[PDB]
């Protein structure tokens, strides 16, 4: 957003730039576009004994 | 007396302008809008860069 502010020595321009945070959105793209998120795996043992569980 | 002369048609320009409701006079139809002061405080007095920083602002 830009304003012109009239004052007695002349014209002041006032620029604004806001940068919201994409997180917040709710409407549209949630990141950026080079955002890269790898989810963690959890992690858990190896069985080492073969097993069958019936029903 | 020439301060006098300014002070008087400062007064008179304070009664003038009383009737008519915004800026200066003939309002809207005007084309010309009212003025304001820039508060600097003493910033940029012999131009410089600012030793004191604001921390907070109300």
């Amino acid at each position: 957003a830009t304003r012109h502010v009239l004052m007695r020595q002349g014209v002041l321009g006032i620029k604004v730039k806001i940068m919201r945070d994409p997180a917040k959105s709710r409407t549209g793209p949630k990141a950026l576009p080079d955002a890269v998120t790898i989810i963690e795996p959890k992690e858990e043992e190896p069985i080492l004994a073969p097993s069958v569980k019936d029903y | 007396l020439n301060v006098l002369i300014k002070d008087k048609e400062r007064e008179e320009r304070q009664a003038r302008l009383a009737r008519v409701r915004g800026g200066t006079a003939t309002g809207g139809a005007g084309k010309k809008k009212v003025k304001g002061k820039t508060n600097l405080g003493g910033a940029f007095k012999k131009d410089q860069d600012f030793d004191l920083d604001g921390p907070d602002d109300f």
